[PDB]
């Protein structure tokens, strides 16, 4: 959870470069002339009637090294190394084109950033896994339905191919981990028909909050029982906060609500 | 037993009170104790020995 | 990750091992 | 056995109020080399009823949170401690004794005569700040309950369960040496 | 108050007055 850049935003590399690389008196982020100095005076006249050109290359570059590091293309520690070696290519071939060249790819990056600020890997599980079964075509694929609703709408979720076996991960460091593949060939026997693995338990109860099953079916029974399982645990959940925070005015009362109340 | 039996609220076994006052006359030697009973916990006199 | 940073790189291609590779049994009497 | 996992009991630092590392709990476990399957299937039920009442335990008890071990809690998320209100009486009545004095009497204090009035003040001596920081013993073994780790360590390094690492910290993501 | 007496498992186990006194 390290900034990985400098700058204030983390997005728009030509706005961290502009905060990197300018004077704090021109940057904006949200006295009394006549009175000042006369060498202060004549200098801020001077500067404003002839304005000094400067070469936007050394700009150019930072932006590009910090979407670079954005995009985690570059190290932290190399971020020098490579605003060096960038330097010294633009320097070896500069030209009018190159700026041009340059100036378009910072718009490029900027525009992919901001655009940008698991699915492929579930939809070749779900080609590989076979479509059709004896025991009715409607809970198997009403069962999918959930499973890809469930993984789209999950802020923070990884469905990856670990050797010959699809997994799903709830957290990217968490410890939910379900082995897709076994869950699906467990639960191919008995689609439409105590006897479940721990895995494809746990896949049930993952999926039973973001699930048009036949309650008739075993499935469905099994999910309309895991829907009142995690609606008691939620309710249960309210209760013991209630009874300790109204207990507290002792780790035995917590010993003993808990026991009492599994 | 896990609830309801002990206390766990940082409070002492054992108690030494030195004497209040004391007098040394040469036939005895007279000592003044003011023992506190704390303010929930109770204690017996079986224990309570003079050292 | 992918566990190629930690393989030497021929061109671009890891030079990964077998996927079975792991594992041993070499266990006679005579 | 990835099936039926061994829980990850978390370790406590009373220091710094957070967790340091998890490893699993391999001194309550029970040896079964010495029996058959009968007993077999017994004990794997009874390591499966387990898991399961730790992951309701879980879900009961820990407050959800993206991160395993946020080292510095929010404010609310603490359990702060209640405190009790402070009743303090006033004793004297500064400007009265200050003019019985000025005309001419000496008061020597150990409600007194002279003062009709009797004053109280009632306050809360709540903290400025709701002290943001650590989590207590009790809070801790409420919240880091053993984790159930079914799949254990399958897929990419950064999708692995960190902070079970002792000597991880979360910030700039590494493993501090001496 | 039977939660407070030690347990035999999962019922607790459970003689109040004392008479001696006697000058021989």
């Amino acid at each position: 959870e390290a900034p990985r850049s400098l700058g204030p935003a983390p997005s728009n590399p030509s706005l961290q470069a502009l905060f990197q690389s300018q004077p704090s008196a021109e940057q904006e982020w949200h006295g009394d002339f006549g009175s000042q100095p006369q060498a202060n005076r004549f200098g801020a006249i001077l500067e404003a009637v002839v304005p000094p050109r400067s070469d936007p290359t050394h700009e150019k570059v930072l932006a590009i090294v910090n979407a670079l590091l954005e995009t985690q293309a570059i190290r932290r520690d190399e971020a020098g190394q490579m605003y060096t070696a960038l330097l010294q290519r633009v320097a070896r071939y500069n030209s009018v084109n190159v700026q041009g060249n340059l100036d378009r790819l910072i718009q490029d990056v900027k525009e992919a950033l901001a655009q940008r600020e698991s699915v492929v890997a579930l939809n070749a599980f779900l080609s590989t896994q076979p479509a059709v079964v004896e025991r009715g075509q409607e809970n198997y694929v009403a069962f999918v339905s959930a499973l890809k609703l469930m993984v789209t709408e999950a802020p923070q979720s990884e469905v990856y191919q670990a050797g010959p076996s699809f997994f799903f991960q709830t957290s990217r460091h968490g410890s939910q981990t379900v082995n897709l593949s076994q869950a699906f060939d467990n639960l191919r026997p008995l689609w439409g028909v105590s006897l479940l693995t721990p895995n494809t338990r746990l896949l049930l109860l993952l999926i039973a909050p973001f699930t048009g099953i036949s309650r008739d079916s075993y499935l469905g029974h099994l999910l309309t029982l895991y829907r009142e399982t995690i609606g008691n645990t939620r309710v249960d959940e309210t209760t013991y906060n209630e009874i300790t925070e109204v207990s507290r005015a002792d780790a035995s009362n917590l010993q003993a609500t808990l026991n009492y109340l599994l | 037993p896990t609830h309801d039996v002990t206390t766990e609220r940082s409070q002492r076994l054992q108690l030494r009170f030195v004497p209040v006052d004391r007098e040394d006359t040469q036939y005895s030697y007279k000592t003044r104790f003011q023992l506190a009973v704390g303010d929930n916990r109770v204690l017996d006199m079986a224990s309570t020995y003079f050292d | 990750y992918n566990y190629a940073a930690l393989a030497p790189r021929q061109g671009s291609r890891p030079m990964l091992s077998q996927w079975s590779g792991i594992g041993t049994h070499e266990m006679h009497g005579g | 056995s990835k099936e039926i996992p061994t829980p990850y009991v978390w370790t406590f630092q009373p220091q710094m109020g957070a967790a340091a590392g998890a490893s699993q709990d391999y001194s309550t476990r029970m040896n079964w080399f010495s029996a058959g399957p009968d007993m077999i299937h017994d004990v794997n039920n009874i390591r499966d009823a387990q898991n399961r009442i730790l992951m309701t335990q879980s879900a009961i008890t820990a407050t959800p949170r993206n991160l395993i071990d946020p080292r510095q809690w929010a404010a609310h998320l603490i359990k702060q401690p209640v405190v009790g209100t402070t009743h303090v009486e006033m004793p004297r009545n500064e400007v009265l004794e200050q003019h019985l004095t000025s005309h001419g009497a000496q008061i020597a204090g150990g409600r007194s005569s002279f003062n009709p009035l009797q004053t109280d003040f009632a306050f809360h001596a709540l903290p400025s700040r709701p002290r943001h920081g650590g989590i207590g013993s009790r809070q801790f073994v409420e919240e880091f309950v053993p984790a159930v780790y079914l799949n254990p360590y399958s897929g990419p390094p950064d999708s692995y369960p960190d902070q079970f690492i002792r000597h991880y910290n979360v910030y700039s993501n590494s493993v501090s040496g001496y």
